[PDB]
RNA sequence: UGUGGACCCGCCCCUUGGGGUGUGUCCAAAGGGCUUUGCCCGCUUCCGGAUGGGCCCGCGUCCCAUCAGCUAGUUGGUGGGGUAAUGGCCCACCAAGGCGACGACGGGUAGCCGGUCUGAGAGGAUGGCCGGCCACAGGGGCACUGAGACACGGGCCCCACUCCUACGGGAGGCAGCAGUUAGGAAUCUUCCGCAAUGGGCGCAAGCCUGACGGAGCGACGCCGCUUGGAGGAAGAAGCCCUUCGGGGUGUAAACUCCUGAACCCGGGACGAAACCCCCGACGAGGGGACUGACGGUACCGGGGUAAUAGCGCCGGCCAACUCCGUGCCAGCAGCCGCGGUAAUACGGAGGGCGCGAGCGUUACCCGGAUUCACUGGGCGUAAAGGGCGUGUAGGCGGCCUGGGGCGUCCCAUGUGAAAG
């Protein structure tokens, strides 16, 4: 058993890009797809797809890159050059509307869940709610 | 503890021409002239690259050394400028500007700053009406200061005021030569003062 | 640690020893003399470095150190000390203020003065 | 307002008073971990109406003795003896851990 | 030394004993009451229960007993009294006592 | 019982009153009930005396009794002027 | 006398002892002054206000687990005592309980707070002055009187100590101001006034008020100010260094002129207008009267003299170097380190840097020290994985739906004194 679905998820693609794969899969939740649906809006990914595999519900998220660069190391650059947890199970994190965080100076965001839904840093800030401060995407 | 020693001594040490002499520094004699190498049995030997550190005391030094105040002072004032909004340079020039003994010198009615800070120390100065003796007095915007009306008869003020017919007044300042009266118009843009200091060091120096 | 280890232990405060029981770790303590003896420097040097055994106030019998070019410490002379190490002479944590009590001030100092105990010389 | 606070009745060894255990959530003060944390409220029963397991709502009530502070304001839900259980066992292992000869 | 403050001692220990005597009487009385009535003494127990019912008032008209003190003196007596002669009293006088 | 008094709180050779309501067992500068007002004896500045009338009589309505130096400023302010 | 109120009981409304009502019982008082035949100051009972306070509750409040079990008035009843009042507050009787690793009990240390200091902040440290609360008034116990005390300048007893002792027996308590003495590295005048603010009492006049308002002493702190200004040699003398030509102190001085701290003379405060008195009603309102400790002080005006400088440092960190003396000596030294012969490091000197009525030292607190890491750390070989396992409490929990809405979030509102 995972001790943290989300924690999870965020990493399979976190390793998945660092090898600059084409897609990787990660169990599937409501949960889960609320927060893609983000990485999806914000632009971080090209989109996911709900699929199955030997018969289990999973969801197929496409990555996204940047061009092949020039000089030794023609890697492409991230389009997500960070992604990490932060409210986590034996350690939760809740803020208030006034103490949502302003990710890399407002190039990056910070996905919360409040009773209004999923939101972006800047989407629950303008609904006046704060909640559970779930990741930071950048 | 106003220093009150040799002053040329300090413009040698500090490489460059500093005016708190007034009168004569202004005239080939000027000390810094025949002798641009610092006070010293060692003043003329090879000087050693400065260290990061030195450049930015005696950048501080320079700046303080002009308006011929205190550290106690001049820090207070410093720090100051750290709390007020704006450029803490701009806004700290602006202050050491807005001294009485300052402006004094500025309106011309003393040749250079030491000789204003006794005129302003023997009441032969004053604002909007009223004398005031104390150099570090603050003039804000709109302040008249004068000349002490039982004063205007003296041999220093009439040859000191009669050179100033005819000579410009900085930009923020106002003058009547007449009445011997003058108006600060309005605190100084760093544009304005044209000083041998970089400011940018001093906030650095203050930050250690 | 993890949370909970913290939340249940959580993080020790430690704390500072005084190398210097002037007890009330007051600023100076008096005391009177007891032995007068010299000592020899640690591993790098050589001298004859002059200490004297004090019997403080603090009810502390601590070694003291005569700095100065010459002193005139002797057996039952109260003095003042102060704090402050040699790095020669291990044991030796406290330095004996010149200029009071006993002890009297470095004559013909021209420098320090202020440290030493020298009133200002009358320079005619 | 008197304060009201609810919790599990772990004793009625007493004539007209029952022990309310109540627990209480928050996060850590430092470490922002929600951590627990409980208290027992000598409640009163004057016709002993509540037994073990009766999770009742105490209420802020004026002095009946020293401990006793506080009054059964009514039953929540009845019956459930599990969680006089974990109160019962945390004393369990209490009395193991001293001299008595390592007998637990 | 001296301070005419001593006045104030020297009053006080009159007052001490003004104070003293006055609730010496009632509890004299007042058991006399929780007595009689003990014993099912009808009429002579009521009586003295209001003579006493009245040193309380009384005392309570100045400094001695006054407050809510007085009161429960009373509370506390009318009810016992009432109480033991629950074995056949029938109160006669009725004193200080409601039908 | 409750007064209307000053409350020395100027500096040296610079008193500064502070017209309030507080109990009269409670220190001079101690802990007041409610400010109503303020007094510059040497009237350094042409607003010397304020006092709102309508809270100074709220207080006196209610048993608040007022110095004799306080009596006066209010009085300077028409707290009792019924005309 | 009974407006009324107290108590028993009943009923009604409320709902832990709140409010009403009925019968019964119980309970009031003080006089004084004149502008004397009615005004004033008082008095009594009751309801209410206002202010102050008691008691109770949730949550928060240092170190050690080399302190792990503690308790019998202990925990809870019933009845009583007691109090303004709840309550083992106390008592009689009964029941057998209560408390603890969410650290009981024990030991150590400590008055708490508003705040203060420091930190980017989180936090660390702290609680002096001023304000709030609490506790104590040589040590221990106790109650009396009172609206209130278990009462710092009230009382009683025991104890320790000190003065009186016609030796039986007494009298005392500065942690109130000032002062003395002792301890200590160290902490002030046996001050002036009640003028002002405030307090007690008095109808008032007024009295009392070491509360307070002032002065005094101490660079102890903060702020302001001074020891001068302008001109003055391709540059005195002296001291210094010298590759002996020179170079330095230095425009510094001398010296000319100018302003003129100190100090002298004249004037001279604000803080004070109320209380009181007269008119008016002892009201609103108007009129007059007395009242400054600080102080002849501030401040104003006139006159008027060039009129204190110091301390630290100059090897790197860290701003500033030369000569001489000394020679692992004498000595320096925050750390690293300097001295056994040509020491930028000791001592002196000239010179120089820093700051300046101060400068340096010691002690102590925060910082730098993400060097206890919540923000913000680590454990293969640097300090660090438990010799291994079983599993107790506890921490933590997969995917979908529903209820609840404790955590969490949002809104409004109350609170969050003054000072800072
Ligand atoms: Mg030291
Ligand atoms: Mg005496
Ligand atoms: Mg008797
Ligand atoms: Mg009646
Ligand atoms: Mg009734
Ligand atoms: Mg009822
Ligand atoms: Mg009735
Ligand atoms: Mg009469
Ligand atoms: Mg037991
Ligand atoms: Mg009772
Ligand atoms: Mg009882
Ligand atoms: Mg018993
Ligand atoms: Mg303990
Ligand atoms: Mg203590
Ligand atoms: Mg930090
Ligand atoms: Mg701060
Ligand atoms: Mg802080
Ligand atoms: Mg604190
Ligand atoms: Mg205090
Ligand atoms: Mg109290
Ligand atoms: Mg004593
Ligand atoms: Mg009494
Ligand atoms: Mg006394
Ligand atoms: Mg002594
Ligand atoms: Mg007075
Ligand atoms: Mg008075
Ligand atoms: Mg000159
Ligand atoms: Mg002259
Ligand atoms: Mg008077
Ligand atoms: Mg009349
Ligand atoms: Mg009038
Ligand atoms: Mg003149
Ligand atoms: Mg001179
Ligand atoms: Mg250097
Ligand atoms: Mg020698
Ligand atoms: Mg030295
Ligand atoms: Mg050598
Ligand atoms: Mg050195
Ligand atoms: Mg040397
Ligand atoms: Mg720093
Ligand atoms: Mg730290
Ligand atoms: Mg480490
Ligand atoms: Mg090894
Ligand atoms: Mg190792
Ligand atoms: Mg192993
Ligand atoms: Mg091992
Ligand atoms: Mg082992
Ligand atoms: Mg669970
Ligand atoms: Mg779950
Ligand atoms: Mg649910
Ligand atoms: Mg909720
Ligand atoms: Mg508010
Ligand atoms: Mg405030
Ligand atoms: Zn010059």
């Amino acid at each position: 058993m995972l001790t943290d679905p989300i924690a999870d998820m965020l990493t399979r693609i976190r390793n998945a890009t660092r090898v600059y794969k084409e897609s990787t899969d990660v169990p599937a939740s409501r949960f889960k797809e609320e927060i893609l649906r983000i990485l999806a809006r914000e632009g971080f990914i090209k989109g996911y797809e709900r699929v199955d595999v030997d018969g289990k519900p999973y969801l197929r998220v496409y990555l996204k890159y940047g061009p092949r660069r020039q000089g030794p190391d023609p890697r492409p650059e991230q389009v997500i050059h960070h992604i990490r947890r932060i409210s986590k199970p034996g350690r939760r994190v809740y803020v208030g509307v006034k103490e949502i965080p302003r990710v890399r100076r407002g190039l990056g965001i910070a996905i919360l869940s409040t009773s209004k839904g999923v939101l972006t840093d800047r989407e629950a800030r303008k609904l006046g709610v704060g909640g559970e401060l779930i990741c930071e995407v950048w | 503890g106003r220093y009150i020693g040799p002053v040329c001594r300090l413009c040698r040490r500090e490489g460059v021409k500093l005016y708190l002499k007034g009168e004569r520094c202004y005239s080939p004699k000027c000390a810094m002239e025949r002798r641009p190498y610092p006070p010293g049995q060692h003043g003329q030997k090879r000087a050693r690259r400065p260290s990061d550190y030195a450049v930015r005391l005696r950048e501080k030094q320079k700046l303080r050394r002009i308006y011929g105040i205190s550290e106690r002072q001049f820090r207070n004032l410093f720090e100051e400028a750290s709390k007020k909004k704006g450029v803490t340079g701009s806004v700290f020039l602006g202050l050491l500007e807005s001294r009485l003994d300052n402006v004094v010198y500025r309106l011309g009615f003393a040749v250079s700053r030491r000789q204003a800070r006794q005129l302003v120390r023997h009441g032969h100065i004053t604002v909007n009406g009223r004398r005031v003796d104390l150099p570090s007095y603050r003039v804000r915007p709109g302040d008249e200061i004068a000349v002490a009306e039982k004063s205007r008869n003296l041999e220093l003020i009439r040859q000191n005021l009669e050179a100033m017919k005819g000579r410009k007044v900085g930009p923020w300042l106002s003058l009547d030569v007449e009445g011997m009266k003058g108006k600060f118009l309005r605190l100084p843009d760093r544009e304005d003062l044209a000083l041998p200091v970089n400011e940018q060091l001093v906030i650095e120096f203050y930050s250690r | 640690p993890t949370i909970n280890q913290l939340v249940r232990k959580g993080r020790e405060k430690v704390r500072k020893k005084s190398k210097v029981p002037a007890l009330k770790g007051a600023p100076f303590r008096r005391g009177v003399c007891t032995v007068v003896r010299t000592v020899t420097p640690k591993k790098p040097n050589s001298a004859l470095r002059k200490v004297a055994k004090v019997r403080l106030t603090s009810g502390y019998e601590v070694t003291a150190y005569i700095p100065g070019e010459g002193h005139n410490l002797q057996e039952h002379s109260v003095v003042l000390i102060r704090g402050g190490r040699v790095k020669d002479l291990p044991g030796v944590r406290y330095h004996i203020v010149r200029g009071v009590y006993d002890a009297a001030g470095v004559k013909d100092r021209k420098k320090s003065r202020s440290k030493y105990g020298t009133k200002k010389p009358k320079e005619a | 307002p008197k304060k009201v606070l609810t919790g599990v009745v772990v004793s009625d060894k007493m004539q007209k008073t029952v022990t309310v255990l109540v627990e209480r959530q928050f996060p850590h003060p430092l470490y922002g971990k929600v951590i627990k944390r409980s208290k027992k409220y000598l409640a009163h029963d004057p016709e002993e109406k509540y037994k073990l397991g009766d999770v009742v709502e105490i209420i802020e009530s004026r002095p009946i003795s020293k401990r006793k502070r506080f009054r059964v304001l009514r039953l929540v839900e009845s019956g459930r003896m599990d969680l006089v259980e974990k109160y019962l066992i945390r004393r369990q292992n209490y009395q193991s851990l001293s001299k008595r000869g390592g007998k637990a | 030394r001296n301070l005419s403050a001593l006045k104030r001692h020297r009053q006080s220990l009159k007052r001490r004993l003004r104070n003293k005597a006055k609730k010496s009487a009632i509890k004299t009385l007042s058991k006399k009451a929780v007595q009689l009535a003990q014993e099912g003494k009808a009429e002579e127990a009521l009586k003295i229960m209001r003579k006493a019912e009245s040193l309380i008032d009384k005392a309570a008209k100045g400094s001695t007993l006054h407050k809510n003190a007085a009161a429960r003196r009373k509370s506390r007596l009318m009810r016992k009294v009432r109480q033991l002669l629950e074995a056949a009293g029938a109160p006669l006088i009725g004193g200080g006592l409601s039908a | 019982m409750v007064k209307i008094r000053l409350a020395r709180f100027g500096s040296k050779h610079n008193p500064h009153y502070r017209i309030v309501v507080t109990d009269a067992r409670r220190k001079r500068d101690g802990k007041y009930i409610e400010k109503i007002g303020y007094y510059d004896p040497r009237k350094t500045t042409p607003d010397w005396l304020k006092v709102d009338v309508e809270r100074a009589r709220y207080w006196l309505s209610v048993g608040a009794q007022p110095t004799d130096t306080a009596r006066r400023l209010l009085r300077q302010a028409g707290v009792f002027r019924q005309e």
